[PDB]
C-alpha cells in the first residue's frame, strides 16, 4: 500500500503481501569514489505496474 | 405503512457513513489508495450487511 517512484515503477508489492522484508546497508562493500553507476531505477512509465 | 417505513430506512441507511469517510462507494474508491479504502470499504459493508 505505498505510493512511490520506487513503489509503483520499479517493484509492487501486493496489497496482500505475506513475507518479510530484510535490509542491510552496503554501502562498506558496494559504494566507490568514482561513482557506481551499475546499479540504475526506472523513473519514467506508462502507466503503473 | 410499516412496510413502506421498512423499506424507507432500508434506503436510508445507505447515506449512513458508519464510521467511513463518506457513503458514496465512489468518493472513498477515488479519494483513498485501495489499502486504506478497504478499511472503509468493510466499515460500509458491516453497516449495510
Amino acid at each position: 500500500g505505498q505510493t512511490g517512484n520506487i513503489a509503483d515503477y520499479n517493484y509492487k508489492l501486493p496489497d496482500d503481501f505475506t513475507g518479510c522484508v530484510i535490509a542491510w546497508n552496503s554501502n562498506k562493500l558496494d559504494s566507490k569514489p568514482s561513482g557506481n553507476y551499475n546499479y540504475r531505477y526506472r523513473l519514467l512509465r506508462k502507466s503503473k505496474l | 405503512n410499516h412496510n413502506a417505513q421498512a423499506l424507507n430506512t432500508l434506503v436510508k441507511q445507505l447515506s449512513s457513513k458508519f464510521g467511513a469517510i463518506s457513503s458514496v462507494l465512489n468518493d472513498i474508491l477515488s479519494r483513498l489508495d485501495p489499502p486504506e479504502a478497504e478499511v472503509q470499504i468493510d466499515r460500509l459493508i458491516t453497516g449495510r450487511l
